[PDB]
């Protein structure tokens, strides 16, 4: 079940004594008129605050249970009046699903009303006066007790009539005290317009006019990204699917610079038969964009494939194609069988064997010269220890897995201090018009109301400007048409009340809205809610704006009629 | 001329007062946001008071 | 070169801890995997962990049950199960590259191979 | 040799502005030595090239050179947005009268 909680929750925030005083403060109170939850057993959460209430008639209600899990292996506050008094204790005990060990605190200290706050350390407030279904009325809840236990607090339950519980809500009150320090009464600065008016003016009486209380913004719904359209991208179809590759020792090499560099190619071909990356991930290669890239394109041995790699060395390794111990790359290699092996045993594709020292990385030899093993110098002869280092390959269909060509493309990215041109794509959403967007286009960010503009832009044009310097229209880079930037509606609200003396029916004004932001009465000033229009003029009682005064007249009503000049 | 004085000394008042959003007052950025994901809350706050 | 640790009968629904130990690589510049097998059957993939940890991907039938993570001060990388499924019991396999790939699930893709875990 | 960006894409008056990344303003107009008269230069190319220029040289008529300063002006921008006239505020002190009041007219 559930119950409206008229006016109770209230309790001294301090020990401070303040005499016919309306302090406000903010601090976890209990909404006005909420809703506490009528139970008469189950347990609850404690997420900040609770208002646990009670209408006992002889202690039918005994105590309280907290703590995290409620029961052992975690610490669990407790609270019983078993008829002498109550035990407090926050070992880790072990109650059972429905009652009524590393102790570190200890402590043996229907017309009733136990009125309970606990919120966290642990503190509890609690006032107890007879009632005759929460009773209407006021009564503020004293500190009773306030206990050092330190304990995470986040569920609790009941022991044992009317079982009531609230929750506690950071709001800001306005509190009366009187003379003798009591507080004797309260208001709740977010309840309805008049207690706003009420709040802001720090007093329990308002009279005639009209009050500005608040500022209304309204807050954008959607982000919106555009860039411009998908461009000429990166050539990948003329180095990953060439008609022709090169030897290893002479291997292909194509700088691709000045275009967009899509990826998506390499994912969704499965034909390759390695895909491997150092130093980068696989698939975050398109955030990150540097000034150029590297296509080595070379065909190799199956056998030697692992061999291109940082830290390989073999007949490849060191001789024909050599990589950095730092790599920012990666390497890519399908079996080409069926385009480089032909009948006979293919001999078109070459390697190096014979060298004097290994290659440093990223260096290419195409030198033929004749190679001395022993000690006596060749001068070209290609005889005894005298040998031709350009061997080549026994390419033929014939061949097992392994000892197939495999064609190979190595990805490499440098960036240096200069301009970066090359990246994947960008986001590009649909367009929305007519409504408080987050936009970011081709560069610049804002929030507004896009709207089919008129001015006509320069062709070269992609920014709109006032005399303050300030961005009124934006060029789409997808569709070229102008967008006209207006933010979206802002202002203040303006409370329009008759004195607390004779009623408490306020209208609210919105201060330059055209009541589609927000019986509704539109005017020059703003939207007006809660006042009647008449066709009538009468003299100026309240003033709202471009002649319109509202006045509390014949039950009674607020109405907003047009000023009168006598 | 003297109703358009009067009109014409508001508007340069409320102007200026729009241009001075375009002031580091010894900040790195005269943009909110851009101080803002430039750097670290730690630090964003000197730029920020 | 990969000594693994870890293993034994479970409960059938409590926590089990496996580690992979790598003796002869630097293992902060290398990228590991974990590899399933099972009698009768070809060899599966479960878990794949990059570079320190920051993307680690997992089997759409293991998803959301094990973590995995890796540190760098002792050489090693720590799996640790949640579930241990009756329907799991299998033959375990720690995996190592100097790389990480695209076919990530291909275990021809992992060079390095470690021992085995009790099945 | 060594490239890193490649691109393939007496009445005239080619007026062309180059400065440093580079950018290249450009406008064609029919004439009848330079005319008086105003005539704004739209962007025509922008290039991300980054090459650290000191000295240029010509091709092959009237060939006229000038020399860009780091000189305020103000700009008359029309209702179409197109730079119709321009002041330049250390000509003369009628000139800086002009700029300082934000007017073409004092
Ligand atoms: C909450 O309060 C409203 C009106 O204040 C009431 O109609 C409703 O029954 C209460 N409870 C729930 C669960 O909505
Ligand atoms: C209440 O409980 C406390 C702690 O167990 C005990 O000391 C006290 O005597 C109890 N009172 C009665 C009336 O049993
Ligand atoms: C508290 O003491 C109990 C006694 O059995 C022990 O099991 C538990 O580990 C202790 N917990 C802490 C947080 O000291
Ligand atoms: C206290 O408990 C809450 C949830 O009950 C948890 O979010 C929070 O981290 C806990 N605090 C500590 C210090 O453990
Ligand atoms: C305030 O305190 C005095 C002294 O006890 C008491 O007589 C009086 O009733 C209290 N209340 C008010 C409203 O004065
Ligand atoms: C409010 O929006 C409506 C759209 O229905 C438009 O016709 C009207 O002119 C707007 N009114 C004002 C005061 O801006
Ligand atoms: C550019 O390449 C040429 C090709 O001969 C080479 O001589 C030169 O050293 C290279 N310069 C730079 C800065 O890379
Ligand atoms: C660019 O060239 C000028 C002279 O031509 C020289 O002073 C300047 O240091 C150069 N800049 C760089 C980065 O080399
Ligand atoms: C401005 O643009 C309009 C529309 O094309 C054109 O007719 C007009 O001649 C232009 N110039 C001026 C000075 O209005």
């Amino acid at each position: 079940a559930y119950t409206n909680s008229f006016t109770r929750g209230v309790y001294y925030p301090d020990k401070v004594f303040r005499s016919s005083v309306l302090h406000s403060t903010q601090d976890l109170f209990l909404p006005f008129f909420s809703n506490v939850t009528w139970f008469h057993n189950p347990v609850l959460p404690f997420n900040d605050g609770v208002y646990f209430a009670s209408t006992e008639k002889s202690n039918i209600i005994r105590g309280w249970i907290f703590g995290t899990t409620l029961d052992s292996k975690t610490q669990s506050l407790l609270i019983v009046n078993n008829a002498t008094n109550v035990v407090i204790k926050v070992c880790e005990f072990q109650f059972c699903n429905d009652p009524f060990n590393n102790c570190t605190f200890e402590y043996v200290s229907f017309k009733n009303l136990r009125e309970f706050v606990f919120k966290n350390y642990f503190k509890i407030y609690s006032k107890h006066t007879p009632i005759n279904d929460l009773p209407q009325g006021f009564s503020a809840l004293e500190p009773l007790v306030d206990l050092p236990i330190g304990i995470n607090i986040t569920r609790f339950q009941t022991l044992l009539a009317a079982y009531y519980v609230g929750y506690l809500q950071p709001r800001t009150f306005l509190l009366k005290y009187n003379e003798n320090g009591t507080i004797t009464d309260a208001v709740d600065c977010a309840l309805d317009p008049l207690s706003e008016t009420k709040c802001t003016l720090k007093s329990f009486t308002v009279e005639k006019g009209i009050y500005q209380t608040s500022n209304f913004r309204v807050q954008p719904t959607e982000s919106i990204v555009r860039f411009p359209n998908i461009t000429n991208l990166c050539p990948f179809g003329e180095v990953f699917n060439a008609t022709r590759f090169a030897s290893v020792y002479a291997w292909n090499r194509k700088r691709i610079s000045n275009c967009v560099a899509d990826y998506s190619v390499l994912y969704n071909s499965a034909s390759f038969s390695t895909f491997k990356c150092y130093g980068v991930s696989p698939t975050k290669l398109n955030d990150l964009c540097f000034f150029n890239v590297y296509a080595d394109s070379f065909v190799i041995r199956g056998d030697e494939v692992r061999q291109i790699a940082p830290g390989q060395t073999g007949k490849i390794a060191d001789y024909n194609y050599k990589l950095p111990d730092d790599f920012t790359g990666c390497v890519i290699a399908w079996n080409s069988n069926n385009l480089d092996s032909k009948v006979g045993g293919n001999y078109n594709y070459l390697y190096r064997l014979f060298r004097k020292s290994n290659l440093k990385p990223f260096e290419r030899d195409i030198s033929t010269e004749i190679y001395q093993a022993g000690s006596t110098p060749c001068n070209g002869v290609e005889g005894f220890n005298c040998y031709f280092p350009l061997q080549s390959y026994g390419f033929q269909p014939t061949n097992g897995v392994g000892y197939q060509p495999y064609r190979v493309v190595v990805l490499s990215f440098e960036l240096l201090h200069a301009p970066a041109t090359v990246c994947g794509p960008k986001k590009s959403t649909n367009l929305v018009k007519n409504k408080c967007v987050n936009f970011n286009f081709n560069g610049l960010t804002g929030t507004g109301v896009l709207t089919e503009s008129n001015k006509k832009f320069l062709p070269f044009q992609q920014f709109g400007r006032d005399i303050a310097d300030t961005t009124d229209a934006v060029r789409d880079p997808q569709t070229l048409e102008i967008l006209d930037i207006t933010p979206c509606s802002f202002g203040g609200v303006s409370v329009i009340t008759p004195g607390t003396n004779t009623s408490n029916e306020v209208a609210v004004l919105y201060q330059d809205v055209n009541c589609t932001e927000v019986n509704v009465f539109q005017t020059r000033a703003g939207c007006l809610i809660g006042a009647e229009h008449v066709n009538n003029s009468y003299e100026c009682d309240i003033p709202i704006g471009a002649g319109i005064c509202a006045s509390y007249q014949t039950s009674q009503s607020i109405i907003a009629y047009t000023m009168s000049l006598g | 001329g003297k109703l358009q004085d009067v009109v014409n000394q508001n508007a340069q008042a409320l102007n200026t007062l729009v241009k001075q959003l375009s002031s580091n007052f010894g900040a790195i950025s005269s943009v909110l946001n851009d101080i803002l994901s430039r750097l670290d809350p730690p630090e964003a706050e000197v730029q920020i008071d | 070169q990969l000594v693994e640790s870890g293993g034994g009968l479970v409960e059938a629904g409590g926590s089990l801890r496996l580690s992979c130990v790598a003796s002869g690589l630097t293992f902060s510049d290398y990228t590991m995997a974990w590899f399933r097998q099972v009698p009768g059957q070809e060899r599966e993939f479960v878990s794949h962990i990059g570079w320190g940890g920051s993307e680690t991907y997992y089997a759409d039938s293991v998803k959301g049950r094990f973590t995995i993570s890796r540190d760098n001060a002792k050489n090693a990388m720590y799996l640790q199960m949640n579930e241990l499924k009756p329907d799991d019991t299998a033959v375990y396999y720690c995996a190592a590259d100097r790389g990480s790939s695209f076919y990530y699930v291909r275990e021809s893709e992992y060079t390095f191979w470690g021992q085995g875990v009790t099945v």
